């Protein structure tokens, strides 16, 4: 059994600029030609074969990709960067009767600062009629990843109730979006009429505000 | 002496570049407790002699000859395959690899330079003797003494392995053994030549000679291809991968592949018109003709063009002379001319065995 | 055109089993190997076992000794992989690909398997369109909410509204999932155009429409 240790774990470039990620092998993967092979992984798509035998690369590939390295320390190369190599990279070895792979590499395209384009939705009406009530705020296109929402009910600081989900780096525009979605009762959403989506970011010391009254 | 030596000699050449995938067909060690035991029979049977005089009369006749002739229409099939083989790979190298391959199968530089064909126009030409053979002998003995030099080295350059017991492995006792008794019997492709040979010596227990160098040649055969198959790398490749021809495993350009496919090469060039026109034209007869040689060259070069499993002819040929003249003629002329106890069963059993023999190719 | 296509998502019970598939088509079948590779969530991949097919040899990775076991239907060109007594652990994705000896790593994969495993009961979704509450340009939603298992596909007026979109992921709470997307046009193109939500959750059998109005 062979450990592949892979570093960095994470690792942000600005577009147009090298990356150099790197693999470790524990014992010697070469056998004549050295088995060490890189793959490329975005969300929820097959992984994608990069380079084969080390330092051969694959039909379809861009050239901006290189391998290099032999026997235990192997590194990959990505020339100049696209925000269409925002994703995961693994290490294969096939040269043991028990394949191995490394611990992955998470590539963040780093880009122009960007700030959210935020839009709030209070509850549907067939959302009351069958009970219950949510409210969406959607924070969209936006750079850096790192963001901070918070609710508030008639100036009450609400934090129960809350749900998150984050999109992945965008593949074009190498941006991240969210959606927060908070969820209360038809009775408890009556209960109040101004509903307020605060949204603070790198790109504004004042956070963006998006409000609404019931009424 | 000079006779173990001689018979040895002309028992090796090609016959064995074929034996590893004849083991990865059999298994590890079944393959050989295969030629052991074939081995044996074959050292056997070349004892049970004392041709054609010995073979005629009985009412069967010259069906002998036609068997006999399989095992020479067969030869010059596998040449012009190996020929292609070893002259399009002799091309290749061209200015302006310690590498282990399991070759892709379905078989402008490309598209001209494979054609076998105008392998046919040099071979066409010298069919018309005693010249080849002065150029030949010679080249054999280099040839299959490299060889055995490459089979070793490149043994050494990474060869361990071995799990026995499966996906990078092969079961060592697979059910393929039928197809190496098969081509393991060509490997004693001399039962047609030792009496035309054995009186040449000095005679007399002679029987010592004859079984010391069917050991010598079982050991030959029996090293190769056990380096071969225990070499081969297992764990990144896997068996199976081994083609018939054992050197086909290795690619495009291997400074030592090279030099042993053109010693082979220059060894059947010389070799071939010797045995077509020399020999095959004698035993049909039992500008003349010019139209017997382009039957024997026309089966081979669409054999060559075609279908190129050179195991694949190793076992009918080898197989279908062998239950022939090696297996049913002796026995039969023992029994015929022993004027028992279990003399009987034993070589009935044994002409059983190569009617088993080509009935197991046919059956997978 | 090389491809390897699996079968469809899996809810498989705790101590259940399952058996998934891949159909091969552009390739002689036996002339190439056929892996299987795991993908648990943040960790990375584990290769299970491979199997070759002109002589029917496996190899696994004793981690798995005893949850795959490898099938191929030679004529069918589809090599199967059997997972028998699941726990909450096995839940991942599972992964296929094609493989020559030597000159060669995966190089052709499936598109994945996502198996769940989990005691649940599987229930329909309930959707409801985000209406909006004033001159740049202004962005819908629709709101998927209580569902399990999941797969749920969401398009917007049948897939010729492809830009703009923002599907986001599922997150789970107490054994329920909730899924939102959002499109953004001009303001000239809404409500003039009829904008509506494409939900689809095929284990409840569901399909539903649902117009975004003012």
């Amino acid at each position: 059994d062979i450990l592949m240790t892979q570093s960095p774990s994470s690792l942000s470039v600005v577009v147009g600029f090298y990356v150099t990620i790197t693999s470790q092998a524990s014992n010697n993967i070469t056998t004549y030609s050295s088995f060490i092979f890189w793959y490329q992984q975005k969300p929820g798509q097959a992984p994608k074969l990069l380079i084969y035998d080390s330092s051969t690369l694959e039909s379809g590939i861009p050239g901006r990709f290189s391998g290099s390295g032999s026997g235990r320390d192997f590194s990959l190369t990505i020339g100049p960067n696209q925000p269409a190599d925002g994703a995961t990279y693994e290490d294969l070895q096939y040269n043991g009767e028990v394949r191995t792979f490394g611990g992955g590499t998470k590539l963040e395209i780093k880009r122009a600062d960007a700030a959210p384009t935020v839009s709030i939705f209070p509850p549907s009406s067939e959302q009351l009629t069958s009970g219950g009530a949510e409210v969406v705020c959607f924070l969209n296109n936006f750079y850096p990843k790192n963001i901070n929402v918070a609710w508030k009910i008639d100036g009450g600081e609400r934090q129960n109730g809350v749900l998150n989900s984050w999109t992945d780096q965008d593949s074009a525009d190498s941006t991240y979006s969210m959606s927060s979605t908070l969820t209360l009762t038809k009775d408890e959403y009556e209960r109040h009429a101004s509903y307020t989506c605060e949204a603070t970011h790198q790109t504004s010391t004042s956070p963006i505000v998006k409000s609404f009254n019931r009424n | 002496i000079v006779t173990i030596f001689a018979i040895w000699n002309t028992m090796m050449g090609t016959s064995i570049l074929s034996i590893p995938w004849g083991i990865k067909q059999a298994g590890f060690t079944l393959g050989i407790i295969i030629i052991v035991l074939m081995g044996l029979l074959t050292l056997y049977c070349c004892y049970r002699v004392l041709v054609c005089k010995y073979y005629f009369g009985g009412f069967g006749k010259w069906s002998s000859l036609v068997f006999s002739l399989v095992s020479l229409i067969g030869a010059m099939v596998v040449y012009w395959v190996l020929m292609s083989n070893f002259l399009f790979n002799t091309g290749k190298f061209i200015f302006n690899t310690e590498r282990v391959i399991c070759p892709y199968p379905d078989v402008g530089l490309e598209f001209d330079h494979w054609w076998s064909k105008t392998n046919t126009i040099p071979f066409y030409l010298i069919l018309l003797s005693a010249s080849f053979f002065a150029r030949f002998t010679f080249l054999g003995t280099i040839s299959v003494i490299y060889l055995i030099f490459l089979v070793t080295y490149k043994a050494i350059q990474l060869g361990f392995h071995l799990e026995f017991h499966s996906m990078f492995f092969v079961p060592e006792f697979r059910t393929l053994f039928p197809q190496l008794s098969g081509v393991l019997t060509l490997a004693f492709f001399i039962h047609n030549c030792i009496i035309t040979l054995m009186k040449n010596n000095k005679h007399q227990e002679n029987v010592r000679d004859l079984s010391l160098a069917y050991l010598l040649v079982g050991l030959t055969y029996l090293y190769v291809g056990v380096l071969i198959f225990a070499a081969f790398p297992s764990p990144p490749l896997s068996k199976e991968c081994i083609e018939p021809n054992f050197l086909d495993n290795f690619p495009s350009s291997d400074i030592l592949v090279f030099v042993a496919r053109t010693f082979l090469l220059f060894q059947m060039t010389t070799v071939y018109p010797l045995l077509g026109y020399l020999v095959r034209v004698q035993l049909m007869g039992q500008l003349h003709v010019f139209v017997l040689n382009v039957f024997v060259v026309g089966a081979g070069v669409l054999m060559a063009r075609f279908y190129p499993n050179i195991g694949s002819i190793i076992r009918y040929s080898g197989a279908l002379c062998g239950l022939a003249l090696v297996f049913v003629l002796p026995s039969l002329i023992h029994m015929v001319s022993l004027k028992r106890w279990t003399s009987t069963l034993f070589h009935g059993f044994l002409i059983l065995l190569g009617v088993a023999n080509l009935l197991g190719q046919f059956f997978m | 055109q090389i491809q390897l296509v699996q079968s469809g998502p899996k809810l498989s019970k705790p101590g259940g089993t399952d058996k998934i598939s891949s159909k091969a088509s552009g390739y002689s079948f036996t002339d190439y190997v056929m892996n299987w590779v795991k993908a648990g969530p943040g960790k990375g991949l584990e290769w299970n076992g491979s199997i070759n097919t002109s002589n029917g040899y496996t190899t696994y990775i004793s981690a798995f000794k005893g949850r795959g076991s490898f099938s191929v239907d030679s004529s069918a060109s589809t090599a199967a992989q059997q997972l028998s007594v699941l726990k909450a652990a096995a839940t991942a994705v599972y992964f296929n690909a094609r493989n020559f000896r030597g000159n060669g790593a995966m190089d052709y994969w499936g598109q994945g398997t996502s198996v769940t495993v989990s005691s649940a009961k599987t229930t329909a979704p309930s959707v409801y369109p985000l209406e909006v509450s004033t001159g740049s340009s202004v962005t819908l939603g629709c709101l998927v909410k209580g569902y399990f298992p999941e797969p749920v596909t969401l398009t917007w007026n049948s897939g010729s509204l492809s830009s703009g979109v923002h599907t986001f992921p599922a997150v789970l709470a107490s054994d329920l999932y909730t899924l939102s997307s959002s499109v953004t046009v001009t303001s000239s193109t809404w409500p003039s155009q009829s904008i509506t939500c494409n939900v689809a959750h095929p284990a409840s059998s569901t399909k539903v429409d649902k117009k975004i109005e003012p």
